[PDB]
RNA sequence: UGGAUGCGUUAAAAAAAAAAAAAAAAAAA
RNA sequence: ACAGGAUCAAAUCUUCCUUGAGCGACUCGGCAGGCAAAAAAAAAAAAAA
RNA sequence: AUGGGUAUUAAUAGAGUUUUUAUCGGCAGUAUUUACGAGAUGUA
């Protein structure tokens, strides 16, 4: 390139369900649990244990451990863009508004993601 | 009830409805309503309607009033009336209801004329014309204050939307009010009025008077009285181009057209392609988005005021034909009866 | 347009009420046996369901002819079907507009002198 | 958007994008296509928009004029889109409307002018399509055959001119693609009708010619001794672009006679015209390239010339590649082996700050320049080092050939880091 | 990433190549297994949020008809002027009202507005432009599930601007009931719209997987620029969505089911790495599912279909690999240490020899397109160069068996001389049958040697027989072109048979190199296999002979004696750029077609590989062929060769 | 398993505070 | 918006200038919600099918 | 490299997919709302 071109900052910028760059991760409680659950379910598939899990109806995934192997492989740079990408975004964040999310210090409904109430 | 239900004021608000607020509020509501208007941008002529009985009564008081004569007269001159005179000096006029008559005459015989002339779909002729039709109900024992309100609730209604409103109200004195509405729309159908286009465009009440009782009481005796009024109402029937810029373009569709519409779609009595040629008319928000659809293609010039009007009256004249056609058949009706019918 | 759905123009139609949860398309064509239908039952037979699949206890069957309709009427109307009598209607109009001939409204409603009933 | 594109109002053209986005599939296709030329003309890269437009254009393209068709991949070109999906479906087109060949809409027929323009597209898009540039040079071929034909003199250049045949030359340069009998056949047109061709046209088309081509063939010789002839000639009119071209072009020739001669007697002309060109602020040019060729086989450049240019350089630094930096610190460490202190700190920090586009022969031999040209701050000097040894790692690179932290001392005292106050005023 | 995006846009040496428009394909894309997705299942809730407070029945927006070339005109009185228009602009200026058949009838008795081809008086308008048989089809965002298979039948019986709006429905419908309609009606669905959206279509000349025979102006080929290869049938996200229904019910697929399924996949050209190796595991010979139970047919798609899928999917794998580096985090320490310190093959064997077995077992009953298509993709690579690692011998063994057994049939079975098109294409596959058995032939004598270091020919004959007198006869047949060597009239058609018909002769030349080399192959023992390795890596050797060919020398005589007549009229340019190389090797071999050649190395030779480059230098060298601009191009451009 | 009240308990600090109902360069809606 | 501009050109991470106060601030633009039903001391509590 | 055919990492025009509780009874029917431009000096 000789004369650079400038990506638009507005995907950054537009924050609604219909702005991926924007509600990838959002919120964080069930990013946490989509990776969480993301994990389980790769280590009861792709590492069996001789037993059914159960998490999930069953599918007919591959069983030999070559396929196994690359299917891991594949899951692992997955794990490691997802992650790198929340980090760049976060620090850009950070760096930007000074705003910064972190982890909950108590257990209350409003952590929980619960409507506090009488009962 | 709701018990925080939102309970309207003409002349106050939170807000500030002072004169000046409501002047301007009202400006921008007249801007508004003027801007929802679709307007054709090529027609041929710019008909008006004009009613030749009233003009010709006009003249003829004109005339009384300018010669002191009637017109014809040369030797002798006009007599006004006076106390105890059992002659109308008007005789020679029409009544108001036979001036009614002629105007469905006058209706009958341009719709007959228009299916001959050339260009007749590029036409404007606005919001007055088509037949109409004076009620009169008497002897309701309601009073000024309570029919003001059970009137005010229909005028302006398609009539079976005032049907369905007095209907839904379960007040005893105002089947007098049902009476005249089915009687009415019983009486234009035999007629030969399209009920679908019959709207209450105004109302007029006469007292007739009060019938007084007795009510005694500690230190003095009352009168109470119980009303005796007449309702008048006026039926018109909509020209097809009013009723297509009405339904069509400004969204104001009758509630029970729309319930109807409704109870098919959800009783699956109507296809699938039902939902897409009901669109334009179904439920709120798929009339406000096609007038904005409506709005962006005629602001494009892709959008033809004519074109969608002679659509809209086709299909409207060939449904009821084939009403017409298939009631007939079920009959067992010979294909020369059925021909014949047609003429 | 094969499906009944799709035709612009129905078949003539009854409508069942009546109908236990147990009841399905196959059980309707059975009580139905002997009578010409629109098609197959899974076309002719319809029963109505809410927004979450269950069932509303109401059907609509659909018949080759009115004659072939009024006829199952005739014959099936209130005639068991799991325990239950199901009771059948028309569910078609005339055309005739017989709604424009509503009947008086009494003027002489006089309350506090008449016997109690819930019309 | 158009008229904000021209206006350069580039944060509001971005922000309007989304109000265009839900209303793409209503416009009309030439209103699509103007708006891909506005976004392209500013440089703004909007992805989402250019595949709705795409979408919603899938069934139009056919039908489109050529003019619109070429608004429409230059719009994607200026972006840096690269929708070869596109590219291909446009290509398709041209070729079959050309085949059938042989005012508020415009002809759907092409000419030479579209043509070119799309081809051009295709060089900024890195898009090498073999068969749509066949058809091209066929049909250059003949164009060129029909205007040597032409004899009144008044018919000549009808369907070209020298500087479509600039750019089609430049086309297949930048391409790569070797067309021996069309290059060939354009440097035979330059030939016959060179009094007609603009000298700044004669530069560029010896440096595409001469990079693309031996000169040791009889015919690319001979034109390039003429072409060099010339160019000497016309050097007072030349500016900056096209004096860098005709030097590189000098030296990357063969002539017969006085080879060293003829590049020395160039270069002393493009040292005294470039003191002419010295508030030159606006033309775009190799800077490096022109520095490097002054500075080479041991000659030394003219002290005021070196000056001028090492100023102008600060310009193009937004523009450079990585070759490009290669190359200015070359030219730097050759000279200093005079040296401009503030141009080298500038180059040590951008390529400090783009240190992720640097293979790492590049990082190795640009941080060797650096070093060599007079070493730069020890702000950059550290942390370069550190980058080039991370580098170094990653890549198991280790040529045969082959510190600390900073401390808050090597700073720049412009800023004020360190806690020392000092006397003075912040005229704000 | 970033930086690769940067390095690409930096790049002076990459590019996106095609020597045809009908090269570039869609780009591969991989697709992820599934997992639940809670914050996704959150944001579908905030969606719903006020539906109570919509309409009951047509909660999306109406459909758009696509706006006319150019605005129309002012007045906007399209009734008055009547002119018959499109019906999607009769939809606009009608208002997007409903025109059943009846009303149509009426109204084009009235007016010609409404008389326009695109408004059938037997089906409608339609209430957004759905003109002619989709005007009788109700939208299918209304249709139920149990409806859509046959709903999409009708609609593709009708084989013109707002069909894509019906289509863009049936396809979002079919993303969102692909939960409830049964697997097999998914498959059937997804060949549908793959149809649709493909209708017209043209193979690039260089890819092998076809979904469909060629055989169902001067020639019989029409390239539409709106269906050209590049245009992918389907959108990656409805594949994407349906994966995990296929790996949820994959056992209840029957063997065509399974087959139009993997050729929809490679027809899209998106990948599931899960999925593709589940139904590689899947079907085995005698893995309770026998490859037997294929018909032929199936059994070609099934394999062109994984062959071509998964051939990308081991090159993404590759990439992404290199690519982790710089994903991956390493330290300051460990950097510091360093310098301390400093101080190919797809298929599993289980299902290689099982199609072997099949094609060994049922050669006599495929058809060639069927069995050039299968073997050509079975044997691929081979890992000819470097030689589980690799399949064993006999499953090869038994695929030259099958190949010998098909080629005895099919020499007796009849030819149909139809379309040019349809002749190429099937030239085309002979020489991709020819290039089969070579490959098949070199890797069992390649392992026979290596064991040897350690311690048919009749079927080529016919193949290039045939193929020798079918490309002549079809270059004669075929009209002129212009030659690189007031527009020139160029045909698109014209330029596609072309490039088959020099398709064809590459993939033969390519054969007789192979074939040649297998020959050579049979102190000593390593000694052939050391210059095998050296002829197909290019470095230096001693010239090859024709002599090693035996039997086929005179049939490699007359086919480079047909290829020369060719390339001498024809020209160079419409050569597949893999295989200049062989080409100039045969050439070698048998010694204005050679000039041809040489100036397309030239043209070409910024996107030739550095072995293809390799091996073209040695074989001018040994031809003593001093073309002046090949001579600069070799010793002037890419150092990888010119320091080596 | 709970509700109300004081005959029960707590506070008596803030007033530029607690809080609110009308963002206003909009000069003829 | 680091969006536009200047310069012998900026520590990674802009040396400055412009952006009347980058719309009071942050968002949305198929946003926004008056009535019914069902609940309901102020409030809160049901995604759609 | 008397130097940029030149070395490194294009996911590139596509980073795309509906969670949890729950034996059984009940609500969810409607209206308002965004082009108060001169599309247009129509694509050169």
């Amino acid at each position: 390139l000789r004369h650079r071109v400038l990506p638009s900052s507005l995907p950054n910028r537009l924050f609604s369900v219909d702005n991926r760059e924007t509600t990838r991760f959002w919120p964080p409680p069930l990013q946490k649990e989509e990776d969480e659950r993301r994990g389980a379910f790769v280590e009861s598939c792709l590492q069996p244990s001789g037993k059914a899990s159960l998490l999930q109806p069953p599918q007919c995934l591959p069983r030999a451990p070559s396929h196994l192997a690359k299917l891991m492989e594949e899951e692992e740079r997955l794990r490691l863009y997802r992650h790198l990408k929340k980090e760049e975004r976060d620090a850009a964040t950070l760096n930007k508004f000074g705003i910064w999310a972190g982890e909950p210090i108590a257990d209350t409904p409003a952590a929980k993601m619960q409507p506090l109430v009488a009962r | 009830p709701n018990t925080k239900r939102r309970i309207r004021d003409p002349f106050w608000r939170r807000s500030g409805w002072w004169r000046w607020r409501q002047q301007e509020v009202k400006a921008m509501n007249r801007s508004r309503a003027f801007r929802r208007h679709l307007f054709p941008r090529f027609t041929t002529e710019t008909v008006s309607f004009v009613d030749a009985a009233e003009a010709e009564a006009k003249r003829f008081k004109e005339i009384v009033a300018e010669t002191g004569r009637y017109p014809g007269q040369t030797v002798n001159f006009f007599v006004p009336k006076v106390e105890g005179a059992k002659l109308d000096p008007f005789a020679a006029l029409p009544s108001r209801q036979k001036r009614l008559k002629l105007r469905r005459k006058a209706v009958r015989e341009a719709e007959e004329a228009e299916k001959a002339r050339e260009d007749a779909d590029f036409v404007w002729r606005g919001k007055g014309g088509g037949r109409v039709w004076e009620e009169r109900k008497a002897n309701i024992p309601l009073g000024k204050k309570k029919l003001l309100l059970y009137c005010t609730i229909i005028k302006g209604l398609q009539i079976t939307d005032a049907i369905d409103w007095l209907s839904s109200l379960c007040l005893h004195r105002v089947n007098y009010l049902l009476n005249l509405l089915n009687a009415s729309r019983k009486k234009i159908h035999e007629q030969g009025g399209d009920i679908s286009r019959v709207y209450v465009e105004s109302y007029m009440l006469n007292i007739q008077g009060q019938i007084k009782r007795p009510q005694f009481r500690l230190r003095m005796v009352n009168l109470i009285k119980t009303w005796k009024f007449a309702v008048v109402l006026r039926f018109r029937e909509y020209p097809m181009d009013e009723y297509f810029h009405k339904l069509f373009i400004l969204k104001h569709v009758p509630r029970s057209l729309t319930t109807d519409m409704r109870l098919a779609l959800a009783g699956q009595r109507v296809g699938l392609h039902a939902v897409r040629d009901w669109y334009p008319f179904l439920d709120s928000k798929t009339r406000f988005f096609h007038r904005k659809r409506l709005k962006w293609l005629d602001r494009t010039r892709q959008f033809d005021y004519c074109l969608a009007r002679r659509v809209f009256k086709s299909k409207y004249e060939e449904n009821c034909r084939r009403r017409k056609i298939q009631v007939l058949q079920a009959r067992g009706a010979s294909d020369a009866v059925i021909e014949e019918a047609n003429l | 347009t094969e499906p009944i759905s799709h035709m612009q123009e129905k078949p003539a139609t009854l409508r069942l009420r009546g109908l236990p949860y147990r009841t399905t398309a196959e059980d309707i064509a059975n009580f139905f046996e002997g009578y010409s239908l629109a098609g197959p039952p899974d076309e002719a037979i319809q029963l109505h369901r809410r927004m979450d699949g269950r069932p509303t206890g109401w059907a609509s069957v659909y018949f080759e002819s009115e004659q072939e309709a009024r006829r199952a009427k005739q014959d099936k109307h209130r005639s068991y079907l799991h325990g239950r009598y199901i009771e059948i209607f028309i569910n078609f109009e005339t055309g005739e507009l017989e709604w424009i001939h509503q009947p008086q409204l009494s003027e002489n409603v006089n309350r506090k002198h008449h016997g109690k009933d819930n019309r | 958007c158009v008229y904000l594109a021209k206006l350069n109002a580039t944060g509001d053209l971005q922000d309007l994008s989304r109000f265009l986005i839900p209303q793409v599939e209503a416009y009309f296709p030439f209103q699509l296509c103007l708006l891909a030329h506005a976004f392209g003309s500013v440089r703004l890269q909007d992805k989402v928009l250019f595949a709705a437009i795409d979408e919603a254009l899938r069934p139009h393209l056919s039908e489109l004029p050529a003019a619109m068709l070429v608004k429409l991949t230059q719009g994607y070109a200026g972006a840096l889109v690269h929708n070869y999906g596109l590219l291909a479906r446009v290509s398709l087109l041209l070729q079959q409307r050309v085949s059938r060949a042989a005012r508020h809409s415009g002809p759907l027929l092409p000419t030479l002018h579209h043509l070119l323009a799309f081809g051009r597209v295709c060089a900024d898009l890195k898009y090498q399509d073999f068969g749509y540039l066949e058809m091209l040079s066929i049909q250059m071929q003949a164009a060129f055959r029909a205007d040597l034909a032409v004899s009144s003199s008044r018919e000549t250049f009808q369907r070209f001119s020298p500087f479509s045949v600039q750019e089609l030359v430049e086309i297949f340069h930048r391409l790569k693609v070797n067309d021996v009998s069309l290059l060939l056949a354009a440097l035979r047109h330059v030939q016959a009708r060179m009094h007609d061709y603009p000298p700044s046209c004669v530069a560029s088309i010896g440096f595409c010619t001469a990079q693309m081509l031996p000169c040791d063939a009889s015919t690319v010789r001979q034109v390039h001794a003429q072409m060099l002839e010339v160019l000497q000639e016309a050097v007072p009119l030349l500016d900056l672009c096209s004096l860098g071209q005709l030097a590189a072009f000098a030296k990357k020739a063969k002539p017969r006679r006085n080879r060293s001669a003829l590049r020395s007697s160039v270069f002393e002309a493009v040292e005294a015209r470039v003191l002419e060109l010295q508030g030159d602020g606006r033309t775009v040019f190799d800077v490096g390239r022109l520095l490097e060729l002054l500075s080479l086989n041991g000659r030394r450049v003219s002290e005021e010339a070196f000056h001028i240019l090492c100023r102008q350089a600060h310009r193009h630094h937004d523009l450079f590649e990585p070759q490009d930096f290669c190359r200015l610190a070359r030219a730097l460490a050759r000279v200093k082996c005079l040296q401009a202190s503030s141009l080298v700190n500038a180059l040590a920090r951008r390529t400090l700050r783009q240190e992720d586009e640097f293979s790492p022969r590049d990082f190795l031999s640009l941080l060797r320049s650096l070093t060599l040209a007079g070493p730069p701050d020890r702000v950059y000097a550290v942390p370069l080092k550190e980058k080039l040894r991370r580098k170094q790692v990653l890549h198991n690179y280790f040529p045969a050939s082959q510190s600390e932290q900073l401390l808050e001392s090597d700073l720049p005292p412009s800023s004020r880091q360190t806690p020392t106050l000092r006397k003075g005023r912040l005229l704000l | 990433s970033v930086a690769s995006r940067i390095h690409f846009l930096n790049s002076r040496t990459r590019f996106q190549t095609a020597v045809h428009a009908s090269d570039v394909a869609p780009p591969f894309l991989l697709l992820p297994l599934a997992s639940p997705r809670p914050l996704l299942a959150y944001h579908h809730r905030f969606r719903t949020r006020n539906r109570k407070r919509g309409s009951r029945f047509h909660p999306h927006p109406l459909p758009l008809p696509p706006p006319p070339l150019s605005p129309p005109r002012s007045d906007a009185a399209h009734l008055f002027a009547g002119k018959p228009l499109a019906a999607s602009a009769v939809s606009t200026a009608a208002g997007q009202q409903t025109l059943p058949p009846p009303l149509l009838r009426h109204l084009q008795g009235l007016f010609p507005v409404f008389r326009g081809p695109e408004c059938d008086p037997s089906c409608g308008v339609g209430p957004a432009g759905e003109a002619a048989g989709l005007a009788l089809l109700p939208p299918p965002s209304l249709v139920e599930p149990r409806h859509l298979e046959d709903l999409a039948r009708r609609a593709l019986q009708t084989r013109c601007k707002s069909d894509r709006l019906f289509w863009r429905e049936l396809a979002a419908r079919v993303e969102k009931v692909r939960d409830l309609l049964p697997i097999e009606s998914l498959v059937r669905l997804l060949t549908i719209l793959t149809l649709n959206g493909a209708s017209g279509t043209v193979r690039p000349v260089k890819q092998i997987f076809q979904a469909f025979e060629t055989q169902d102006n001067r020639t019989g080929l029409r390239l539409a620029s709106e269906t050209l290869p590049c245009v992918r049938p389907l959108p990656p996200r409805l594949l994407l969505a349906s994966t995990r229904e296929f790996l949820e019910d994959l056992k209840k697929l029957s063997p065509p089911a399974t087959a139009a399924l993997a050729a929809t996949f490679a027809w899209s050209n998106c990948a599931s790495s899960a999925l593709l190796f589940a139904l590689m595991e899947r079907w085995a010979w005698r893995t309770q599912g026998h490859l037997g139970d294929f018909t032929p047919a199936d059994f070609a798609l099934f394999v062109s279909a994984l062959g071509h899928l998964l051939s990308q999917q081991e090159a993404t794998q590759v990439k992404y690999s290199r690519q982790a580096r710089h994903l991956r985090e390493i330290s300051g320490k460990q950097i510091m240490a360093a310098f301390r310190e400093q101080k190919a093959w797809y298929f599993t064997p289980a299902f290689f020899d099982g199609c072997c077995r099949f094609m060994e077992t049922r050669a006599e009953s495929f058809s060639l397109f069927s069995f050039a298509s299968a073997a050509r993709t079975l044997v691929e690579n081979l890992d000819t160069v470097a030689l589980v690692a690799c399949p064993t011998p006999d499953s090869v063994e038994a695929l030259a068996k099958a190949i010998s057994l098909f080629v005895a049939s099919w020499d007796g079975g009849d030819k149909t001389h139809g379309r040019l098109a349809t002749r190429a294409a099937n030239l085309l596959l002979v020489a991709r049958l020819l290039r089969a058995a070579s490959q098949c032939e070199l890797y069992i004598h390649l392992h026979r040697a290596l064991r040897l270091e350690a311690e048919t020919v009749g079927a080529c004959k016919t193949l290039l027989e045939h193929i020798s007198c079918e490309l002549g006869l079809l270059h004669s047949e075929l009209e002129a072109l212009p030659l690189l060597n007031g527009f020139v009239h160029i045909s698109p058609d014209t330029v596609y048979v072309r490039n088959e018909l020099l398709a064809a002769a590459g993939e033969s030349a390519a054969a007789v190199v192979r074939l040649h080399h297998a020959k050579s192959l049979l102190l000593s023992t390593g000694a052939r296999v050391d210059r095998v390795k050296r002829w197909m890596r290019g470095q230096q050797a001693e010239r090859m002979q024709l002599e090693m060919l035996g039997e086929l020398k005179s049939e490699a005589e007359h086919l480079a004696d047909a290829i020369d007549r060719v390339l001498r009229e024809r020209g160079a340019a419409g050569l597949p750029t893999e295989q200049l190389a062989d080409l100039m090797e045969v050439f070698a071999l048998c010694v204005s077609s050679l000039q041809a050649l040489s100036s397309e190395i030239v043209r070409r030779y910024a996107a030739l590989d550095v072995n293809q480059k390799r091996r073209i230098k040695w074989a001018t060298r040994q031809m003593d062929w001093k073309d002046p601009y090949l001579n600069h191009c070799l010793g002037h451009f890419t150092a990888a060769v010119t320091r080596q």
